[PDB]
């Protein structure tokens, strides 16, 4: 498949990006200096300079120099194009209004210029990849600007985004409920399907599945990088049942306003513990449908699955996949909504996951990534909305947003839009 | 000489095509580089059926490969027989279909269809007597379903007198591969139910069963299922290429197999299919092949034939053969399976024999069945299309591409008519 | 023997000339130093057609190179075949034209024209029977347009009975190379529309398309387009130099191609044109060449022939050939393309065959077409001349050189008459 | 092509000249001492002594010894003919009247004598190159004298001049509005097409495109030298679509009074940043039509293009140029005046730009220079005229000009001539 474009906005997105491109360079054998030295389809994410060099096709953006400064001084400094590392002067300070109205407006024009140039060199553009934090100043306000600009300027193209959905129990900021809803209202229409991941859920995986007692954001991004790699494996390798970028939205978006699938990955085992497990297709296939293995704290058993995409990767046999999927569908504890008799979208690629040196993930020749648009996320939305209205009833932090060029009316409109989204899940969750 | 042009669209289309010319070239002894290395003059006597000779001791297969993304076709170029095809016939787009019938038919495929027909027209002009067309695709797929139907309508309009075969992979009943298969199949059947003369329905579920028990293959792959499919597809045209006591071409099968114009959906089969361990303990003779081919477990279709009846059956044999034995077993099947054939058709078997067998086998047979049991297949799709379309499960993707909701209901009704027409003729005069 | 003198003016004129004698010398086996090294006596039998023999085992091509600045001619001297021409024929000025038709015709070229005709007269006197003249230039260019027309008028006045061919590069419709092309073309057509017997229109846009897809050349250059042009130009005179079953000289083509005196604008073509990868998968036979030469995509003119009709077509073949095959394909083109030929001309094809093919090919053909579709070309120039001249966009440069504004309007009207006369004969008697 | 004559008047022109001839010597391999030691067409700008030496065909003129004194003491001292370095006694002191009436008249005769001798050795003279500052004493008053003298004495020959057009915001002198208009009125008739460049625009290029934070007039002249080299590349090398000197005026002067095209150049990248860009023909071709890359601060988007000359240089493919130009013409943001359906004049030469040691410009094998006669310059003229009338309403500095032999009436006549020029742009900027 042809080119796919990547965008990294905010500290979470930027830090995820360097982990994602660490895998991409390792998978294709590209050195950290931008020269290939160990699969010719790497042009999907890289542009050849014409002099034995490859420039990653990403646009790292932030309103502060700190996070991008690390990239400029890191090992991958020579990799990225200098102009792609667009940076501002002052951070959004966790305020949505700043990243969307005041400071975001000053730097949005420069971002589009680079994005336009990236498109000019495209013989074919499947879509965009946008990495951001669902709750945060730059990752919620500036992303909405790009979504509006990209949709109107380009349109008719897939727009995939990865979001750090706020964990129900764990939270590292105070005004996240305000920030998450504001971006959801503005990004719901211009998005195609946003993959959601929690920090708490990955921590639990790193503690139960993996034997790591000292995890860090660096570990999480490395465990999130393979999620992105598997999703784009078809565009970069060959295998039966190829899944193009645009196929994800068609299969996983029954309705325009329900495009928030969750992410699961398997196997996830340490080097020592791998010796004691066969890791056959049924084992990993069953693991993907375990509450203990999903990367979103919402309980899958609390709702019903509407659509599921199984991107099998490695030395897998299609017959085993069909038998394994049949076993899942006959389970009574698992339940799929009646109006969708067929929910599984299988994808097989002949490229086992690459081993990241120094990582906490063991070498496996057979891995699978599951994307499931499940109604269980409706409970998470209600809890997030419950936090918002409780704060907004007293104007806990509204004055900061008001002074940054955002009218108080948007809070009411945004929550009502969220309320309708809750009703939409309720409507599709029952059948006669 | 009777001649055919092969068309392959979509991922399943091209891959089966690739595993089809890997077998046709083997029968005719054609080297992957295109040069002929066959050991018998009887192979070149009818090579022109599938190949257009290029001076220089090389032959080029007149085949047209269509795909909206280049991923599937790029792999074909890198295959053992990739360099065999003419580079000009490789026609592809840039924006692949998202498994939506609309994009592969109305928006994306509409721009590339003109390019495809031009190559097709040149191939037809390169022939002295064109007999028909062959299309390989998958109803659940978007490109094949959408682009395949668009091509069928255009060539049918351009060449109404010529036949056109279709080897379509049909969605399995238990485990699927695309979420929106019900929409793609119903839309595509709505076009194939009036444009094509004979269609062969294949499902991977049935092929998986064959490998598991009939062939005892522990780790099969699509590299193996396609080989089984290619065997049947090659068998259908054994007569156009090699001599035999009772020759049956594409048209002869169509007349003997298509009683009514809309009832042109068949379920293919093959025999013998035995594992390496079982090769010692079985005798390769006519009496054994007849049982295997009529066995419900050897069928390449999920629907059980015993749940229905056979309007018409066609047996294509290969290899050294005895006509009386062939006649005997078919008579035994007629008498033994008393209730498996309709009363309003006294004779249900169309027999064909060819002298040369396939590959190293000393005997082969191909089974074609126009059984009424296939109604349970459209009925299942009929229930899966209704349940989704009942509340517009995934319609907003098809609507956005231009398709109107009205076209959806017409195809559902045109699908219900097909099932009713199958149930109608399952009756008995007395 | 029938003999010709070649004239090349302007940058495009000389460069195409240079890539033309690089090919004529190859066919006759003439070394760059001028000595003959051909392997066949049939090449020297008609060498005198383009060359004047100089005693000492060397031949000199009677060609006249005209250019107002010496830059383009100096490069020719430094070329592989620069030393082949007689030094005296290199006639040039000092003040090059600023791409203005006026300077190359009235002010700058007027002083040098006397010098050019003297060499031309000597070349004519060196011949035993002069048959015609050949001019290579570019209508958009100033020197070629301006100086080429001045030379054509003088030689036509001096040699009214003799023919004169013109291979003129015509401005492309989409991307241009000179701002003031509309003025130069209209002024030059005003002279060529009454002074020359046949003209061949060529556009680089069309040649770019051929290289991109028909020939799959990734990085073409004018060193390559000129080679294609030289092939057609050499093909037109294959008969004057080599024997064949059906010989057609310049005059024979003119009578068969020029129905009315003003409708002498043709669109050349060539075949086969295949890339190195495609050489394996194509058969070089008469049936394939006929399709390629009548294909709109193989035309060296931007205008699509299908938008018009053919008054007259001339096919010049080369190499070992079968007359019946040639007759068959032309008949098929006549019947297949029913509406592509005028009704008031029952026969539209003039066929010519030569025994020797070009370079290493075992078969070649050249296409000449007097199609009515060329009206869309003058019409486009007619719109681009009107829009500029409507408010005197660039007239103050032509006016300053002596040209009066009245001459501009007469050429526009003389251009509108040409388009009207083309549309007039596109009609049908019934 | 045959000889072209160069004239350098004023500090700006003289300092530009030494940079221009630095490129010319480097391009042809001529040593700084006037001896060839590493293309035989170098006779266009050089005259051979006949004893293994080459004399540049330039006439450096100034009314003060300071700027020319540097040349006499510089490395190129032995290069120029001693008599060519004509110098006066007292500078024009930024007064137009002095350089045209009082002190300019004393030295004009000597300049013509040398110019006449240069013509005597010409087998063919395409035209003249005059380097001066659009605003300045010697570069505005003395240039007008030469234009009048050259036009009447020679005439019927191209007269190209490079002018440092006053920047709208940045300005290094007070009475420039008086000086610029006075020379424009007297040089409009005798000129063929004057290329315009601003100091502010080149500074912005040196800061954004190049990574130079400490630019100087030396850097600007080096970046302006390649503009002149590209324009005269056809006269000194070989390549398809040669563009003679006289072709520029025919294509770029639709009307006699509109011959003020602007200059753009590409690529302009530092040594390090070049490794990250392919620099294909479309990239440089699109760059030439970017507001951020043009060397005149006037916004190209604020008007319409009337004529454009694309002097492609290096290992370029003509097919790529045609496709790239087609892409430009189909852009909707760019707009060309209706009455000129064809505006592009392409020029290709097979000689990549030479590398100047110690320069800030990277080595590129594929460069293009764009000359575009655009109506956007009309806004710049109005702003310059706005400055003039505001000063002249109070006679801010008229007494200096009056006492130097210039009548007050010329100020009114000159401004009215400028006013008509503004109307001329307005007339040609609209179509029915
Ligand atoms: N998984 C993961 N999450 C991160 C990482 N860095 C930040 N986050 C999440 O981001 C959330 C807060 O938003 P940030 O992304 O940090 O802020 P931002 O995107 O830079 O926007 P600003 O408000 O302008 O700073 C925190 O709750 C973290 O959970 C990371 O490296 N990995
Ligand atoms: N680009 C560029 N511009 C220059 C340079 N030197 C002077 N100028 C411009 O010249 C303008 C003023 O006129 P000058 O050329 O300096 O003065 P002059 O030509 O010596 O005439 P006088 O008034 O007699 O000094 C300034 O605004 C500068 O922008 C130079 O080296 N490069
Ligand atoms: N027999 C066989 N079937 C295949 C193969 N690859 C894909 N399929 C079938 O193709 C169907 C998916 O449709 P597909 O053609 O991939 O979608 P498309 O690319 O839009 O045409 C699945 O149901 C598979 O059963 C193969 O190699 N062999
Ligand atoms: N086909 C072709 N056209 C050319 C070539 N060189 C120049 N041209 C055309 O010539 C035109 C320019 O006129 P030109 O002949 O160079 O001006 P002149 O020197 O005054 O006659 C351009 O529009 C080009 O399209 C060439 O090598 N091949
Ligand atoms: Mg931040
Ligand atoms: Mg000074």
């Amino acid at each position: 498949m042809r080119e796919c474009l990547s965008i990294h906005i905010g500290q979470a997105g930027v830090q995820m990006g360097n982990a994602c491109w660490e895998l991409y360079c390792l998978e294709h054998g590209i050195q950290r200096d931008g020269i290939v030295s160990d699969d010719s389809s790497f042009g999907t994410f890289f542009s050849e300079t014409g002099s034995g060099k490859h420039v990653p096709r990403a646009v790292f953006v932030d309103l502060e120099q700190t996070v991008i400064g690390e990239v400029r001084t890191g090992p991958y400094r020579s990799l990225f194009h200098p102009e792609q590392l667009i940076t501002g002067k002052e951070d959004a300070a966790n305020n949505y209004a700043r990243g969307h109205y005041t400071i975001g407006k000053e730097i949005v024009d420069t971002v589009m210029d680079r994005v336009r140039k990236m498109a000019d060199q495209c013989s074919g553009l499947q879509g965009f990849l946008i990495f951001h934090s669902f709750g945060g100043g730059t990752g919620s306000g500036f992303t909405s600007l790009l979504m509006e600009r990209l949709s109107v300027d380009y349109g008719k193209k897939s727009k995939l985004e990865f979001s750090v959905y706020p964990a129900p129990q764990i939270s590292t900021a105070v005004v996240e409920p305000y920030n998450s809803i504001l971006t959801t209202h503005t990004t719901l229409e211009h998005s195609d399907c946003a993959f959601m991941v929690d920090n708490e859920a990955i921590y639990d995986i790193c503690n139960r599945n993996l034997d790591i007692e000292r995890p860090t954001y660096t570990n999480l991004n490395r465990l999130i990088g393979q999620i992105v790699s598997s999703i784009t494996a078809s565009l970069r390798f060959d295998g039966a049942l190829n899944v193009d970028l645009t196929e994800f939205q068609t299969n996983l978006v029954p309705y325009p306003r329900i495009h928030f699938p969750l992410v699961t990955y398997s196997p996830i085992i340490s080097a020592e513990k791998a010796y004691h497990e066969q890791l056959s297709v049924p084992e990993i296939t069953n693991a993907c449908f375990e509450y203990s293995n999903q990367m979103v704290k919402c309980d899958p058993r609390r709702g019903k699955y509407m659509a599921c995409c199984l991107l099998y990767r490695g030395d897998v046999v299609p017959k085993d996949v069909n038998a394994a999927i049949a076993a899942i569908k006959t389970r009574r504890t698992i339940q799929f909504v009646d109006w969708c008799p067929t929910g599984f979208k299988v994808g097989i690629n002949y490229q086992p996951p690459t081993v990241v040196p120094g990582g906490d993930l063991a070498k496996v020749q057979r891995a699978v990534c599951m994307l499931s648009n499940t109604t269980a996320i409706a409970e998470a939305w209600a809890r997030l909305d419950h936090k918002f209205d409780l704060m907004y009833s007293k104007r806990a932090f509204v004055h900061w947003y008001v002074g940054e060029g955002m009218e108080e009316g948007e809070f009411s409109e945004a929550r009502e839009d969220m309320a309708a989204l809750e009703k939409d899940y309720e409507e599709v969750g029952t059948e006669s | 000489m009777r001649e055919i042009v092969h068309l392959q669209a979509g991922q399943c289309g091209n891959q089966i095509g690739a595993k089809f010319w890997e077998v046709i070239s083997d029968e005719h002894g054609i080297d992957p580089t295109g040069t002929y290395h066959g050991d018998s003059d009887l192979q070149l006597e009818r090579i022109n059926v599938y190949y257009n000779e290029a001076t220089g001791g090389k032959y080029v297969p007149r085949a047209v490969l269509v795909d909206l993304e280049p991923g599937t076709m790029d792999s074909v170029r890198s295959g053992p027989f990739g360099q065999i095809f003419r580079p000009d016939n490789f026609v592809f787009g840039q924006s692949g279909a998202g498994n939506n019938w609309a994009k592969g038919h109305y928006t994306e495929g509409a721009e590339l269809v003109d390019s495809v027909l031009d190559v097709v027209r040149k191939e037809a002009e390169s022939c002295d007597c064109l007999q028909g067309f062959q299309l390989t695709h998958s109803l659940g797929g978007g490109t094949g379903s959408g682009m395949g139907t668009l091509l069928i309508s255009k060539i049918r309009e351009e060449y109404p007198d010529r036949i056109m075969n279709t080897f379509s992979v049909v969605p399995s009943p238990k485990v699927s591969d695309t979420v929106v298969e019900p929409y793609n199949a119903t839309l595509s059947v709505h076009q194939l139910v009036e444009n094509t003369d004979e269609t062969y329905c294949i499902d991977n579920e049935a092929l998986y069963d064959i490998c598991f028990r009939t062939l005892k293959l522990t780790t099969p792959t699509y590299g193996d299922l396609n080989h089984l499919v290619s065997a049947t597809m090659s068998g259908v045209t054994t007569c156009l290429r090699f001599p035999g006591q009772l020759n049956a071409d594409l048209r002869k099968l169509a007349v003997n197999m298509v009683p009514f114009p809309r009832l042109h959906f068949f379920m293919p089969g093959f025999a013998p299919l035995t594992s390496r361990g079982s090769q010692q303990y079985r005798a390769l003779t006519v009496p054994e092949l007849t049982q295997q081919m009529f066995d419900a477990k050897n069928m390449m279709a999920a629907c059980d034939p015993r749940h229905g009846r056979y309007l018409t059956v066609a047996a294509v044999f290969r290899g050294r053969m005895s006509m009386k034995e062939v006649d005997e077993q078919m008579l035994n099947v007629q008498n033994k399976n008393s209730s498996y054939f309709v009363e309003w058709i006294p004779n249900n078997v169309k027999t064909a024999v060819c002298d040369i067998p396939p590959r190293g086998l000393k005997m082969s047979a191909t089974f074609i069945g126009n059984s009424t049991a296939i109604q349970e297949l459209f009925k299942r799709i009929s229930e899966q299309f209704t349940a989704m379309f009942r509340r517009k499960a995934f319609l907003h993707w098809y609507t956005g591409e231009g398709m109107d909701e009205m076209e959806f209901t017409e195809a559902e009704s045109n699908m219900n008519d097909l099932v009713s027409e199958y149930q109608q003729y399952q009756d008995a005069t007395a």
